């Protein structure tokens, strides 16, 4: 399962 | 004519931040799937692309001003444009005795034939190596390098984007350093190197087309990556 922005 | 010193700081964290991201043995390449030459190269594109994405967050995340922006623009800017960064970086692996980008011993040679197999036309493949011919003969300087690959990202230009004023605010600044950099060091370069950025949009718009009819085909999508389907899909 964009949390690489923790 | 010349360079501040915050225009000079931000020189350095662009290149220190390349280096950090851009790995010139390209020795994590044998912990990819191996490469194999139906779409017999696509497992292993497929995580050469995954591992490249990475790199791109990691680069985007050190450009100056990046942090700043809300965390939802932060995705935007890389979704719409890690394709075009990625094109971008791999300038450094082409070759132009071959054509082809040179990633260390022949099973990391990858050939316009090889892409193929992955699932992509002629119509990306030809232009795309045209763009990195005509990216090569420029002879750019690593800091020229590394502003233009900062300067596509910052685009405001992008599908999502909320805060278009600030975006354009900070890719002012980075094509401002840029332009003096180019005076100091050179006798054109940088219309040249602006034209480079609307190459890459109409590289982005073909590829997207090739990615979304790969992406449909259960056999082919399974090859893919988390990360690779995360940033070329259509869920937002
Ligand atoms: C990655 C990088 C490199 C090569 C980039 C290539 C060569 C192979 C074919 C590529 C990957 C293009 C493909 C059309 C992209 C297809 C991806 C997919 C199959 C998911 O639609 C895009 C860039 C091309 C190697 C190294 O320079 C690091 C860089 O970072």
């Amino acid at each position: 399962x964009x949390x690489x922005x923790k | 004519h010349m360079l501040s010193d915050e225009q000079m700081q931000i020189i350095n964290s662009l290149v220190e931040a390349h280096h950090k991201t851009y790995d010139d043995s390209y020795s994590d390449f044998v912990r990819f799937r191996p490469p194999v030459r139906r779409l017999s190269m696509l497992p292993h594109l497929a995580d050469l692309v995954s591992y490249s994405i990475q790199k791109v967050i990691g680069f985007a995340k050190m450009i100056p001003g990046f942090r700043d922006l809300t965390a939802e623009d932060q995705i935007a800017l890389l979704k719409s444009s890690a394709i075009e960064i990625i094109m971008l970086r791999s300038n450094q692996s082409f070759s132009l005795e071959d054509m082809s980008w040179s990633c260390g011993g022949p099973d990391f040679k990858y050939c316009i034939n090889d892409v193929t197999k992955a699932g992509h036309t002629l119509e990306l493949l030809e232009p795309l190596v045209k763009f990195q011919v005509g990216l090569k003969k420029l002879k750019l300087h690593e800091e020229e390098h590394v502003l233009l690959m900062a300067i596509c990202l910052l685009s405001p230009d992008r599908p999502g984007v909320q805060d278009h004023v600030r975006i354009e605010a900070l890719q002012d600044r980075l094509c401002d350093v840029l332009q003096a950099y180019i005076r100091i060091q050179h006798p054109l370069l940088y219309a040249k190197m602006i034209q480079k950025l609307a190459d890459l949009r109409s590289l982005n718009e073909e590829h997207s087309k090739q990615y979304r009819s790969l992406s449909f085909q259960p056999e082919h999508s399974m090859q893919l990556t988390p990360l690779v389907l995360e940033v070329f899909g259509s869920e937002v």
